[PDB]
């Protein structure tokens, strides 16, 4: 079972030599094993056999399967080739096809020529209580699969070509054939396709001896016009463990792109302070309440369809909460080709709007992925309030073509400060300063109707002082103020409108800012004869 | 024949990704790729090779056809420097470009540094490997290439040189950039006429841009607020211009009366704004180009399709400065804007000092490189870092002369 393909030239990473590592001693039972076997691999297509020469030795133990070897440091000292599998085709981006068929090409790795110029570079040793090399890429190597691969590539371009109708896809040890010939018409082709392969070495199942729909895929139930959830659920525990929860949480996240409306929040409770991986944990009654709940829903699967080319492409958003969004991507509504969630934090800044924005960043590249085009977008956001916001955004932003749905909750823009002083509204000139080494400071204001006040501040910083000002200023004030302050920092945070902080002190300003009527915010340089900043 | 080419000592071939590609572009870049294999441009390789360099597809301006486009920076970055400006272009009255990067094709590349031009053509939802490539011949977009084509380029241009040594010609990457002071009209013409002295083997006003001013605010009467934001405008300013003065200004600002209140100006005050309006009046003293540090560009968006940047090389030593008011047709693009803009400014830098600066822009890195492709249209790419727009920088920029 060898191929007439022309091998890869393969290198030595440059400056480097084949390996040298002692061979260790083994049982006679496994000495008159490998004994045995390797003669076997050897009269056929294998191995060879050789002495003295190309002294690169590497490990040969042996494991029955209830021969076998470790090139650990050969491929460490063997070249880099390049990415095989920069990532798995995800079902949704796959078309409905009349029949499927997968070939298990198993030891096709065995079946492929070696670069004979490194063949040296592979040596064994069996110690009689016997020393081989390569020819054919080898189990456990680090090119053969890049190499076998693209062989297959390869081995596979003209039919292709002449079978343009017939879609393979190579996976590992795998090919995956569909098309849309009437049954006997894609049996026969099949086969066209298993002897094509097989006037190169590469022998395949006869199909009396293949695989059979649905095909399990990355969790997906495959059928040739349906896919389905791979059912799942959790399992009845007596002692919960605090891996088995962390296990547990984790397959439950999978899950919650599929079927949202899966919490985790009180199980993810039951983690806090664990001691040990091992560890036993109570249920919080909150805590059953939710598994019961979780397994309810992971009942009934899930149904779904592929993609059509002829129509277009469907992404809806919702907003499942503050930061978390969910989205379904489809083209014929209730027929979903696929759904998920993210639940973004952030930084000293953040506002719906631009989250929402990330959140059609993400599907767009995912679909160009899936579907090498971008959806046209169905978003809970009005029109005018994205139109307000991104001309105004000190950020370059965008939004391919979308289009409102009024499918509450909307996003929408907390608050707006105004574009000049309110005429007729309370002016303070807040500031704020702390001694850096020493967390203590103050920071008050004092506005125009002079009206006061301040407050000492044991363990702070200087920002924190700011904004406190800040805060204040917005605590007792009105529906109107006018906010003077010199916080380079503190204007743009505010300025960006957030809608969301890491900082409960900044949350504490967001929510006196979306309280008020009317608020204008100025800054004015630091220190300088400026009054209110003077005084 | 070819040249034999290296890298800088010590480093290797690039392996960087391939972004995935739309439909659209990759079918047009396999039709592309295969045409330029059976020519033999470039070939087929295999997994021995393992770097790798991303490229994408732009249909150019008034053009329907699609465009391959290979994003070289990291492997120029490592190509040996090659030791081989034109002040006259600066000046000119009026400049055009050359997309010469056909010249390059005709001429092969050592073959041991092929390797390292290894690209690659995408899949969708990765159902097929990629098609990897190597070029055979010199790449467009690679700074090695019009290195080695330099000579011959010199002759293939003497002719005209000579025959018109009242026009300018300077090489940049794939571009030819060509400025004279005739008008348009016996300009195009021997223009046109150049084109097709190369077409033979096989508009732009440098005079109108340089630098702007701050012009300053001027009202009638002015609140407690106006005055601040002035003040605080003009001490920033002053790091450019040590002599602006805001005594007098800062004065009137004493007390702690509403934004709104309205306030008279001192004489004095008046005075004090004269002279900084006189300062600000011309472009800071003491501003060098330096060769052997690297150009900068910095940009603000405004808002209102409006956009500003400033080129240095040094913090308040602007070389040159200006705004740039969107194109009909980004509507509502922010991300087209922007491409459009560091493209605009990409180019001046080329005319002036011949050299592409590198970049900070105001937008995430996310937004910024799934459609930056989609917008963008020139045979080179320059360098480029995300940043925060201080607040001050804008309010500041936004004060140019209109
Ligand atoms: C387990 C699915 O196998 C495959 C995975 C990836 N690609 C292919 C070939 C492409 N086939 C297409 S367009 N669609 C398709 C539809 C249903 C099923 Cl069950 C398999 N493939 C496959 F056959």
């Amino acid at each position: 079972p060898i191929s007439p393909i022309e091998t890869v030239p393969v290198k030595l990473k440059p400056g480097m030599d084949g390996p040298k590592v002692k061979q260790w001693p083994l049982t006679e039972e496994k000495i008159k094993a490998l004994v045995e076997i390797c003669t076997e691999m050897e009269k056929e297509g294998k191995i060879s056999k050789i002495g003295p020469e190309n002294p690169y030795n590497t490990p040969v133990f042996a494991i029955k399967k209830k021969k076998l070897v470790d090139f650990r440091e050969l491929n460490k000292r063997t070249q880099d080739f390049w990415e095989v599998q920069l990532g798995i085709p995800h079902p949704a981006g796959l078309k409905k096809k009349k029949s499927v068929t997968v070939l298990d090409v198993g030891d096709a790795y065995f079946s492929v020529p070696l670069d004979e110029d490194f063949r040296k570079y592979t040596a064994f040793t069996i110690p009689s209580i016997i020393r081989y090399q390569y020819n054919v890429l080898p189990q456990g190597w680090k090119g053969s699969p890049a190499i076998f691969q693209s062989s297959m590539t390869k081995i596979l371009e003209p039919f292709r070509k002449q079978n343009p109708d017939i879609v393979i896809c190579q996976y590992m040890d795998d090919l995956y054939v569909g098309s849309d010939l009437e049954i006997g018409q894609h049996r026969t082709k099949i086969e066209e396709l298993r002897q094509h392969l097989l006037r190169w070495g590469l022998t395949t199942p006869d199909k009396k001896h293949q695989k059979e729909p649905p095909f399990l895929w990355m969790g997906y139930e495959l059928h040739p016009d349906k896919w389905t959830v791979q059912p799942i659920v959790l399992p009845e525990k007596d002692s919960w463990t605090v891996n088995d929860i962390q296990k547990l949480v984790g397959k439950l996240n999978w899950a919650s792109q599929i079927y949202p409306g899966i919490k985790v929040r009180q199980l993810c409770k039951l983690l806090r302070g664990t001691k040990a991986l091992t560890e036993v944990i109570p249920l919080t009654e909150e805590a059953e309440l939710e598994l019961a709940e979780n397994r309810e829903i992971l009942k009934e699967p899930v149904h779904g369809v592929y993609y059509d080319p002829s129509k277009d492409l469907i992404a809806e958003i919702q907003k499942q909460g503050q930061g978390q969004w969910t989205y379904q991507i489809y083209q014929e509504p209730f027929k979903n080709l696929k759904t998920g969630k993210y639940a973004r934090m952030r930084g000293a800044h953040t506002n719906d709007v631009k989250q929402l924005t990330e959140a059609v960043q993400k599907i767009t590249t995912e679909s160009i992925v899936i579907w090498g085009k971008t959806p046209k977008f169905k978003l809970p956001i009005q029109k005018e309030t994205w139109e307000t916001w991104w001309t105004e955004y000190w950020q370059a932003t965008w939004i391919p073509e979308w289009e409102f749905v009024n499918t509450p909750p909307l996003v929408k823009l907390w608050y707006q400060l105004e574009k000049e002083p309110i005429v007729g509204a309370e002016t303070f000139y807040v500031d704020g300063a702390a001694n850096r080494e020493t967390k203590l400071g103050k920071a008050g204001y004092v506005t125009n109707r002079g009206r006061q006040k301040v407050v000492t501040l044991t363990d702070t910083t200087n920002q924190k002082t700011e904004l406190q000002a800040i805060y204040l200023a917005l605590q007792d004030s009105g529906l109107e103020v006018n906010i003077v302050t010199d916080s380079q920092y503190a204007l743009g945070i505010i300025q960006a409108q957030p809608d969301q902080s890491e900082s409960e002190l900044v949350n504490q300003i967001i929510e006196q800012l979306i309280k008020k009527e009317k608020v204008y915010l100025a800054w004015v340089p630091a220190h300088k004869g400026i009054g209110g900043n003077e005084q | 024949e070819t040249v034999p080419v290296k890298l800088k000592p010590g480093m290797d071939g690039p392996k960087v990704k391939q972004w995935p590609l739309t439909e659209e572009k990759i079918k047009a870049l396999v039709e592309i790729c295969t045409e330029m294999e059976k020519e033999g441009k470039i070939s087929k390789i295999g997994p021995e090779n393992p770097y790798n360099t991303p490229v994408f597809a732009i249909k150019k301006k008034d053009s329907t056809k699609w465009r391959k486009l290979v994003d070289f920076r990291e492997l120029n970055k490592r190509t040996q420097d090659f030791w081989e400006h034109p002040a006259g272009l600066k000046k000119k009255k009026s400049v055009t470009v050359l997309d010469v990067g056909d010249a390059y094709f005709s001429v092969p590349l050592d073959e041991d540094f092929r390797k390292y031009t290894a690209f690659t053509i995408p899949s969708i939802n990765n159902e097929t490997p990629g098609i990897r490539y190597q070029y055979n011949v010199l790449p467009q977009g690679w700074k090695g290439s019009p290195a080695i084509f330099q000579s011959s380029m010199t002759k293939i241009l003497e002719p005209f040189r000579k025959q018109n040594p009242d026009i300018v010609i300077c090489q940049y990457m794939d571009d030819l950039y060509v400025g004279s002071d005739l008008e348009i009209g016996q300009h195009r013409t021997k223009i046109e006429e150049l084109r097709q002295h190369l077409l033979r083997w096989g508009e732009l006003h440098p005079d109108k841009w340089t630098v702007q001013p701050i012009v300053l605010p001027e009202k009638d009467s002015w609140t407690v607020n106006d005055i601040q934001k002035l003040v605080g405008k003009l001490n920033w300013a002053s790091q450019i211009y040590p002599g602006i003065k805001v005594r007098q200004l800062c004065k009137l600002l004493r007390g702690t009366k509403a934004l709104t209140e309205v306030i008279p100006l001192t004489e004095e005050a008046e005075l004090e704004l004269a002279e900084n309006r006189e300062i600000l009046k011309e472009p800071v003293h003491g501003v060098y180009y330096d060769p052997s540090k690297d150009l900068i560009a910095e940009i603000q968006k405004q808002g209102q399709g409006q956009w500003t940047y400033q080129i240095y090389q040094e913090p308040f030593k602007n070389l040159k400065t200006g705004k740039y008011a969107r194109m009909r047709g980004a509507h509502t693009n922010d991300v087209k804007q922007l491409t459009e803009a560091v493209q605009k400014i990409t180019t001046e830098s080329i005319v002036i000092w011949g050299k592409t600066p590198k970049f900070k822009l105001p937008i995430q890195k996310e937004t910024w490189e799934t459609w930056w492709t989609e917008y963008w249209q020139a045979t080179w790419i320059p360098e480029w870092e995300f940043v925060n727009t201080p607040p001050l920088v804008k309010l500041w920029y936004q004060l140019e002369k209109e």
